RNA sequence: GUGAACAGCCUCUAGUUGAUAGAAUAAUGUAGAUAAGGGAAGUCGGCAAAAUAGAUCCGUAACUUCGGGAUAAGGAUUGGCUCUAAGGGUCGGGUACGAUCAACUU
RNA sequence: AGCUUAUCACCCCGGAAUUGGUUUAUCCGGAGAUGGGGUCUUAUGGCUGGAAGAGGCCAGCACCUUUGCUGGCUCCGGUGC
RNA sequence: UUCAAAUGAGAACUUUGAAGACUGAAGUGGGGAAAGGUUCCACGUCAACAGCAGUUGGACGUGGGUUAGUCGAUCCUAAGA
């Protein structure tokens, strides 16, 4: 709200370091059943909730 | 001429909307002026004088461009 | 090319809004170079991007307007369109009048034009009616001091 | 921002130890008719303010510029 | 055909017009007709206060002095002033009847107009009196 | 008490261009300065004398430099020498005519 | 700017030109209008629409708790352009005016 | 930051009916009016310092170019339901 | 809403210039409180989304960016916990 507190800001940060593809190397592993990053976010679909 | 001198200025100013752009801010091309002149009557040899570590995440973990 | 960016950024540097900064089509591959404010000053002196000045807004037909609002006309009644309270309201009236006719009597009060005692009575006569204007009070100060004369010779 | 009137007053702030710094600023202004003069301004640092003095006469500036001290460190204009 | 021309023009609400108001200036008798009407109750006025020029009926003797001074009347006295275009002078402008139309623009300027001068201005020198 | 003032002129830079002339120039102003409404009311409270290169207008008059720029664009118009020859101030009261950037 | 006005209408600084489009103009629509003569005969019913409207001046009833009723009803007028009259300050008078100066109201 | 500036309020001398002062708005006076001479609050204003070196408007050279440099002027008023 | 030009395999829709209009200072303007959490900006770039289109985007990929003795919180108390 621009006037945050800091531990409303840290779990802004928590969630702006996971919005992130899945790295391209993972692909490349020995019996690597993970695709995609299946718990991704995004700040226009999906209110994270505080 | 006098008819068509303003019928010539119809299309040229359009005041009521924008403006009309600076002739000391813009620039000639020497062109068609020295084309009106002519139609004025002074000769043009002596103005002819004057004429002449970015890291991405995705793509740093694989190396060679194959894989 | 895509010139969105040094189309707002000439508009941050000359200081005046976007409608105005004009960009000439010829240069399009000198400008889209430009990718700061440093180069768009050297890109703006040289004579590539100018300002484009204010749009006319005369106002000769408001004072040729105005001016024959001095000698007297659009005044009929089918110009106006509002009370005499509205235009003009009669405190205002009353206190551009009452104020003249205080100010006159004390002015002659101190020259020695009049005494003290006829003072507070053209004072308070004053303050109700019987003095409509200024022209109409000195007439009855000549009327009075001769009546003060008249009776001092009998 | 100090302003001094007194010549002597400004004299003994240049000698108390603490300036390091000042500056000479020359400008051209005009009496009522009369004529283009200049006008001369000394401003000194100190710690907490900003002396300035204020000499309208040409003379007087040649006077009052050999007398600063010369550790004093003096910028023109 | 529009909206403002058919509310004050139609053929119900038409004035009397600009022919038969000259005549009745023309003699002496329908002034004096005209002014001293018989009281009628249907009339506006109970019929009293008319003017002669505007064919209309005032209420009080009051609004008399408001309605001759004003450029709705003085309109009127103006439009009165010449030949009151019967239609003789529409066929003289054809080229038919001329010694019909030459005769009476000859008696309008002898003996009609001077008469009729005469007639108004006996009206203003009345309205000025009982007003 | 009406102290005059001198405003100058250079028509040099058109003149030797060939498509100007001062002549033309200075007998165009004499006529046309206005002092307190008709035109040639003036008795002899402006001058106007030229150089062949400087047109010196002496006016003990009112008279002022936005109103001499004035008279100038009326004569430059009617010549068609607009779109081309401009008028400029360089000092106070001196003033002078320059071409624009007619370059390719 | 018009005007009683931060109304409505138009413009300057600033911002936008986004809302699927192209061609034709059948019926029926939704939205907005005009109509000869008669004027509510229409209809559950004057529903709706038309009419009146701003402003100055004249003028106003029954009734009434005397404050209201009241903008009751009703009636004259309004543009333009040249004019005249009235309405002010600041200065000069031995302890009547003259000068200069600037406003929009009727 | 410096110097100066005000309605209100306050003190001194003085003793007032033939009542006086005074606001658009009628209140004040022997519990001391009007008047004459003074003190104070600094909302606020004026000038100087800050501060023209800044900013703004133009003109002139430079020039692939880091892009600058050099000049001028930056003044004085008026009015209000 | 219109015309040319550039960009492009491709243009009713992107960019620039030239036109035409509109919001008309109780705005389609300039900032903020709740609320959202990187949407803010640059570089690359179009399979999906933007109920037409797409070269463009609040999309996707990678990075960059919020500095305080004086602005706030922190201190005090209100109804109240």
């Amino acid at each position: 709200a621009a006037q945050k507190s800091f531990r409303i800001k840290q779990k802004m940060a928590k969630a702006k370091k996971q919005n992130r593809p899945l790295p391209q190397w993972i692909r490349l592993r020995t019996n690597n059943t993970i695709r995609y990053n299946a718990k991704r976010r995004n700040w226009r679909r999906t209110k994270m909730n505080i | 001429r006098q008819k068509t001198m303003i019928a010539e200025a119809r299309n040229r100013k359009s005041l009521k909307n924008k403006a009309i752009m600076p002739r000391s801010k813009l620039t000639k091309s020497f062109g068609k002026m020295e084309e009106h002149m002519s139609t004025l009557g002074h000769d043009m040899s002596a103005l002819q004088d004057k004429q002449n570590r970015q890291t991405d995440r995705l793509l740093d973990g694989v190396a060679d461009g194959s894989m | 090319a895509n010139l969105r960016t040094q189309k707002r950024l000439a508009a941050s540097v000359v200081g005046v809004g976007k409608r105005k900064v004009w960009l000439d089509p010829n240069e399009t591959s000198e400008i889209a170079q430009a990718n700061s404010r440093n180069a768009i000053r050297k890109l703006v002196k040289n004579g590539t991007i100018v300002k484009k000045a204010v749009t006319v807004h005369s106002k000769s037909r408001t004072r040729a307007h105005a001016q024959s609002k001095r000698e007297g006309r659009h005044s009929g009644y089918g110009k106006r369109k509002g009370t005499r309270e509205a235009r003009l309201p009669s405190q205002v009236v009353w206190i551009r009048r009452l104020r003249v006719l205080r100010r006159l009597l004390a002015k002659y009060r101190d020259a020695g034009k009049i005494d003290k005692h006829l003072y507070h009575v053209l004072y308070k006569e004053s303050k109700g009616n019987a003095f409509k204007h200024k022209r109409a009070l000195v007439e009855h100060i000549i009327q009075a001091k001769a009546d003060a004369q008249r009776e001092k010779a009998l | 921002a100090r302003e001094i009137t007194d010549i002597k007053q400004f004299l003994e702030l240049t000698r108390r130890a603490d300036v390091k710094t000042a500056t000479v600023k020359i400008n051209k202004k005009l009496n009522k008719a009369g004529k283009p003069f200049r006008q001369t301004k000394f401003k000194v640092r100190g710690s907490s303010s900003l002396y300035t003095l204020v000499i309208n006469d040409a003379g007087k500036a040649k006077k009052l510029i050999q007398s600063l001290p010369p550790t004093l460190k003096v910028n023109r204009l | 055909m529009g909206r403002y021309s058919v509310k004050r023009y139609k053929t119900k609400r038409r004035t009397r017009d600009l022919d038969l108001i000259y005549n009745d200036l023309s003699t002496k008798e329908s002034v004096q007709k005209l002014l001293n009407q018989p009281l009628d109750e249907t009339k506006p006025g109970l019929g009293q206060h008319y003017c002669i020029h505007c064919a209309k009926y005032m209420e009080t003797a009051i609004a008399l002095k408001t309605h001759l001074k004003g450029k709705v009347h003085k309109r009127r006295v103006k439009e009165l002033r010449g030949v009151p275009y019967t239609q003789e002078v529409s066929d003289a402008a054809a080229g038919y009847n001329l010694n019909k139309f030459l005769n009476r623009v000859q008696e309008i300027t002898q003996s009609v107009g001077p008469e009729k001068e005469s007639n108004e201005a006996l009206l203003k020198e009345h309205l000025d009196s009982t007003l | 008490q009406k102290i005059a003032k001198t405003f100058t002129v250079d028509v040099s830079s058109p003149t030797e261009n060939g498509v100007f002339d001062p002549a033309s120039y200075a007998k165009y102003l004499i006529d046309h300065i206005k002092v307190e409404g008709a035109v040639g009311n003036l008795g002899n409270a402006v001058t106007v004398t030229e150089d062949g290169t400087v047109v010196t207008v002496v006016s003990t008059a009112k008279f002022s430099g936005k109103y001499l720029k004035y008279l100038t664009k009326k004569y430059l118009k009617k010549n068609q020498l607009r779109d081309w020859i401009r008028f400029v101030s360089t000092k106070t009261n001196e003033y002078r005519l320059a071409f624009y950037q007619v370059t390719p």
